[PDB]
RNA sequence: UUCAAAUGAGAACUUUGAAGACUGAAGUGGGGAAAGGUUCCACGUCAACAGCAGUUGGACGUGGGUUAGUCGAUCCUAAGA
RNA sequence: AUAUGGAUUCUUCACGGUAACGUAACUGAAUGUGGAGACGUCGGCGCGAGCCCUGGGAGGAGUUAUCUUUUCUUCUUAACAGCUUAUCACCCCGGAAUUGGUUUAUCCGGAGAUGGGGUCUUAUGGCUGGAAGAGGCCAGCACCUUUGCUGGCUCCGGUGCGCUUGUGACGGCCCGUGAAAAUCCACAGGAAGGAAUAGUUUUCAUGCCAGGUCGUACUGAUAACCGCAGCAGGUCUCCAAGGUGAACAGCCUCUAGUUGAUAGAAUAAUGUAGAUAAGGGAAGUCGGCAAAAUAGAUCCGUAACUUCGGGAUAAGGAUUGGCUCUAAGGGUCGCGAUCAACUUAGAACUGGUACGGACAAGGGGAAUCUGACUGUCUAAUUAAAACAUAGCAUUGCGAUGGUCAGAAAGUGAUGUUGACGCAAU
C-alpha cells in the first residue's frame, strides 16, 4: 500500500522545516540515495558514499561526481566542451 | 548469581579490557581478560582477505612458521589469487601489445 | 529392574524400629504412574529382618526411597534418632543414635 | 601438554635424556558399557612439555611399566 | 512453578492480567519471522523432494513473501489444490483427446470403407 | 528493633547466640580509576575524639604487612608541549 | 647461545593439487611494495559463552496432623596443546527464460546463476591432553596434640523473541564517512652464499641460559576523597539471581551485606510529612496555588485545522478476576512416528458485579498572545516571549588578498584552506 501521499522519503522529519524545505531535501536525497547504472560493468549497482563519491558494488570501481547525483549537468557540459575542444586540438 | 570483578587495575569497558565469564576448575565464575581479535590479512590489489593465511595480531606472525603467512604462488600471502592472475594476463599482454606498437611505428616510417 | 536395599540391622537390634512395618509402609506408598498402592508387577519391596529390598522396573530412585523412609520415621517418632544414609550407590542404611 | 599415541615415540621420549621424571597414573573408567576398565596414563615431563601416553589395556600399560627406563623416577600414582 | 503450570494451561492471560502492549509482550515481526521461516523451509523441502517443482516453488516463494498464506497448513493446501486442479485438467485433456481421436477413427473408417 | 549469655568496675550501643527487619543485583553486594596514605592486620588499650554511651572504633600505644619476564608503568604516538 | 634429529641437495636452494590451495621444514642482501596495528553509530537477524529455567539419576539438608516420587542444595573443569569445527570468500565442472536462487530485511547471476564436487579464515564449538591427582558433595573412623585418615560419588539430558555479553553477515544514516605512531609479517627483487668418503637449513622438532627497575596493603565513600567535620552535598567505571510485570519501573524474595543514625516516657497546643470527609463544587484566590480527578492493556470510535507528515492516547464508549474447556499458530525423522514453547481468539461456569483489585499509571476540550520546531543561559532569587537554530539577505576578499593575532620577528590563526571558500553582519 502506498504509505504517503506526497512526503515519501521526508516523512521522516514528521511536521517539521516546513513543507518547501521537506520537498527540496526529498528531491536531493532520492537522488543521493538511489542506484545508477555503472558506466564500466552495466548494472545498476552504483551507489553514494560520502558526497561525490560513486562507487560500484559490482567492479569495485568508484568515481567522483555530483554531491548527490552520480553525474552533474554542468560535469556533462564540461565533458562536452572538452571533447569539442580535444577533438579541435587533435584534428 | 555469581558476579565477577577485572583481573586488571583498568576499571574501565575499553577495547582492551573485554572479558568473557568462564568457570574454572574450582566451580566458580570468574572474569577472564580477552585479547582483541585478529584481522584477516588482506590483498593488496582488491583488499579481500588472504585466503590460506592465518589470522593472528601483528607481533603474533614473528612466533610462527612461513607456512601460516603464506601461499605458494607468485604473490603468496601479499595478493589474492585472481589479483595475481590479473597481473599475469595484464603483463603479457600488454608487453605482446609494446611489440606490436614498436613494429607498426616502425612500418608507419 | 533396579535394586535397592536398606540396611535395618542397628535400629532393629537396638529396639525401637520394625523392618515388618517399614516394608508395609513402601508398599502402601510407593507411588507408581502417579497412583499409590498399584504396584503392579513392577515394585516389589520384601523383607530380611536386617535388609529391607526395593527392586522397580517402574520409575523409582533413591532419593524418592529416601523421601518415603523420612516419611516413615516422622510418623513414628522415630527421627532424631534414626538416619537414612547411604552407604554406597543404592545400598542404604538406617543409622542409629 | 601434549598427548602422543606412539609407543616407540614415547619411549624415544622416556629416553630423551633431559627427561629425568615421569608418572604413572591410574583411572578407573567406563568404556561406554558400564564395566569399569582400569586405563593407564604415561607423563614423561619433558623441558618444555609434559607428555601424556593413554593406554587403555592394563596389560600393554604392565609391558610398558616394565620397559621403562630404570633412570626415570617412575612416580606411580 | 505452580503459576508456570497454570498459565501453560491457559490461566492468567486475559486482559486483565496485560500490562504490555501485544506487541510489547510478543512481536508481530518475531511472529512474521516463524511463519515466513516455517513457509520457506516447507517450500525448499518440497522442491527438494519434487512435490513441486522450481517454477511453482518460485511462484509460492513470491506468495509467501507475501503474505498470502495464514501458515503453514494454508500453504500445504494451497498446493495440494494446484496439484488437484493440475490433475483435473489434466485428466480432462486426455478424455477429450481421447474422445476426439476415436470420433475421428471412426469418420475415418466411415468413409475409406464407403 | 527485641531476648538471653559472655566480657567488664560499669553494657540501649562490645562479642556470641536467638528473633524481627532492611538494602533487593541501576545493592546498604563484589571490585576498581582519581584522591587519601597506613586508614589494612594483630596485640595492648580508653585521658582526649566517635555532638548519648562505649569494655567498641577509621581513636590511642606498639608492632606486622604490599613478593611479578607474563598485571601496569616503562615503549608508541594523539590534541598538544 | 647453541647441538642433535628432521628436512633439502647428483635436476643444488622441497614436493603435492586442474585449481582454490596443502605441508613439520623447504636459501634470500639492498631496495621497493603490500598487509596487520587501524577504528562511527543505530536496527533487525544468525551463532557462541556465561547466567536463567527445566528432566532423570547419585548424595546431603528441610517439611511431614494431613498433602507433597516434594522444597533447598552439590554434581565443576583454566591458560595452554593436538585433531577437528563455521558464515563469508574462493576454485573446478556446467551453461541458465517456463528466469532461477534467495534474506526477517530484495538482492544476486553469460563479468557465469542454480546445481554437483572441492579450497580457505578458526571468532567459536566438540573430543583429547592439561585433569582428577585439583576442586565439590558425602559416609565410616580414630581424636591429650600437630590432626590424621579410610573410602564413595562427582553422571546423563532438555528448552528459548529469555538476561548479559562476544561475534558474524547484512541493512539505515551523514554538506558528519567516524586517530596516529611504535611495532610485526608478507610479497616483488635477485646481491650473495652455496653439494657428493659430501655440502645447505636455528620461519620444523627437541635441548641450554636470562629476563632488571618502580607500583602492588586498604577505602573508594550516609566515616578512609573534596566540601573547616565521622557533613542527607559532590565525585569516573565493571559484574548483576527468582517472581509479578512491557520493563535495569514499583513491590516481595535468594546470594552477600547491614541492622548504623542519642535514648526512655507521654500523646497538649502550633507545626512538618501523610490521609479522609456529609451537601455544595472555585462561591476561595491575583490566579484552581495545593490537591483531586484521569491513568495499564484489548476492542470500538475519533472533530476543527493542517506544512498532508500530523493533530491523535483527540474527544467519547466498552471490557478486564478466577475456573473448566475449545480452536489456531511448530521442529525432526521415515500421511505416520516422535519431540517442543509461548501467543492469540472464543465459550461455559463462578462471586456481596469484583477483577490494570497492591504496585504502577495521560485529565480533557474551545480559544487568544507569543516563540516555528529539537536545543541553550543568568552555578546560588529571572528558563522566558531571551539566546541559538535551519531558512533568507547583505558585506569584504583571487593570496603581493580579506578578517584577525604579535613588543618584534626569517612571527602567527583562518589555512591539511581557495569563492559550492574563508571572513563580517
Ligand atoms: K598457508
Ligand atoms: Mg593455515
Ligand atoms: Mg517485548
Ligand atoms: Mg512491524
Ligand atoms: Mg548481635
Ligand atoms: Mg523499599
Ligand atoms: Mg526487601
Ligand atoms: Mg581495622
Ligand atoms: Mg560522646
Ligand atoms: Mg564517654
Ligand atoms: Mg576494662
Ligand atoms: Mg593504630
Ligand atoms: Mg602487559
Ligand atoms: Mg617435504
Ligand atoms: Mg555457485
Ligand atoms: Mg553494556
Ligand atoms: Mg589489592
Ligand atoms: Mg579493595
Ligand atoms: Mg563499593
Ligand atoms: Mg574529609
Ligand atoms: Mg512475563
Ligand atoms: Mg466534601
Ligand atoms: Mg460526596
Ligand atoms: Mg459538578
Ligand atoms: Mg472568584
Ligand atoms: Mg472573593
Ligand atoms: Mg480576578
Ligand atoms: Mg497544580
Ligand atoms: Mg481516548
Ligand atoms: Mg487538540
Ligand atoms: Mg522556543
Ligand atoms: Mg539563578
Ligand atoms: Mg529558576
Ligand atoms: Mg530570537
Ligand atoms: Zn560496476
Ligand atoms: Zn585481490
Amino acid at each position: 500500500a502506498k504509505r504517503t501521499k506526497k512526503v515519501g522519503i521526508t516523512g521522516k522529519y514528521g511536521v517539521r522545516y516546513g513543507s518547501s524545505l521537506r520537498r527540496q531535501v526529498k528531491k536531493l536525497e532520492i537522488q543521493q540515495h538511489a542506484r545508477y547504472d555503472c558506466s564500466f560493468c552495466g548494472k545498476k549497482t552504483v551507489k553514494r558514499g560520502a558526497a561525490g563519491i560513486w562507487t560500484c558494488s559490482c567492479c569495485k570501481k568508484t568515481v567522483a561526481g555530483g554531491a548527490y547525483t552520480v553525474s552533474t549537468a554542468a560535469a556533462a557540459t564540461v565533458r562536452s566542451t572538452i571533447r569539442r575542444l580535444r577533438e579541435m586540438v587533435e584534428a | 548469581a555469581q558476579r565477577v570483578t577485572f583481573r586488571r587495575r583498568n576499571p574501565y569497558n575499553t577495547r582492551s579490557n573485554k572479558i568473557k565469564v568462564v568457570k574454572t576448575p574450582g566451580g566458580i565464575l570468574r572474569a577472564q581478560h580477552v585479547k582483541k581479535l585478529a584481522t584477516r590479512p588482506k590483498c593488496g590489489d582488491c583488499g579481500s582477505a588472504l585466503q590460506g593465511i592465518s589470522t593472528l595480531r601483528p607481533r603474533q606472525y614473528a612466533t610462527v612458521s612461513k607456512t601460516h603467512k603464506t601461499v605458494s604462488r607468485a604473490y603468496g600471502g601479499s595478493r589474492c589469487a585472481n589479483c595475481v592472475k590479473e597481473r599475469i594476463i595484464r603483463a603479457f599482454l600488454i608487453e605482446e601489445q609494446k611489440i606490436v606498437k614498436k613494429v607498426v611505428k616502425e612500418q608507419t616510417e | 529392574a533396579k535394586t535397592f536395599t536398606v540396611d535395618v540391622s542397628s535400629p532393629t537390634e537396638n529396639g525401637v524400629f520394625d523392618p515388618a512395618s517399614y516394608a508395609k509402609y513402601l508398599i502402601d506408598h510407593i507411588k507408581v504412574e502417579g497412583a499409590v498402592g498399584n504396584l503392579g508387577n513392577a515394585v516389589t519391596v520384601t523383607e530380611d529382618g536386617t535388609v529391607v529390598t526395593v527392586v522397580s522396573t517402574a520409575k523409582f530412585s533413591g532419593k524418592y526411597l529416601k523421601y518415603l523412609t523420612k516419611k516413615y520415621l516422622k510418623k513414628n517418632q522415630l527421627r532424631d534418632w534414626i538416619r537414612f544414609v547411604s552407604t554406597k550407590t543404592n545400598e542404604y542404611r538406617l543409622a542409629f543414635y | 601438554a601434549r598427548e602422543i599415541t606412539d609407543i616407540k615415540q614415547f619411549l624415544e621420549l622416556t629416553r630423551r635424556a633431559d627427561v629425568k621424571t615421569a608418572t604413572v597414573k591410574i583411572n578407573k573408567k567406563l568404556n561406554k558399557a558400564g564395566k569399569p576398565f582400569r586405563q593407564t596414563k604415561f607423563k614423561v615431563r619433558g623441558s618444555s612439555s609434559l607428555y601424556t601416553l593413554v593406554i587403555n589395556d592394563a596389560g600393554k600399560a604392565k609391558k610398558l611399566i616394565q620397559s621403562l627406563p630404570p633412570t626415570l623416577k617412575v612416580n606411580r600414582l | 512453578r505452580a503459576h508456570a503450570q497454570s498459565k501453560r494451561e491457559g490461566r492468567h492471560s486475559g486482559y486483565g492480567k496485560r500490562k504490555g502492549t501485544r506487541e510489547a509482550r510478543l512481536p508481530s515481526q518475531v511472529v512474521w519471522i516463524r511463519r515466513l521461516r516455517v513457509l520457506r523451509r516447507l517450500l525448499a523441502k518440497y522442491r527438494d523432494a519434487g512435490k513441486i517443482d522450481k517454477h511453482l516453488y518460485h511462484v509460492l516463494y513470491k506468495e509467501s513473501k507475501g503474505n498470502a498464506f495464514k501458515h503453514k497448513r494454508a500453504l500445504v493446501e494451497h498446493i495440494i489444490q494446484a496439484k488437484a486442479d493440475a490433475q483435473r485438467e489434466k485428466a480432462l485433456n486426455e478424455e477429450a483427446e481421447a474422445r476426439r481421436l476415436k470420433n475421428r477413427a471412426a469418420r475415418d473408417r466411415r468413409a475409406q470403407r464407403v
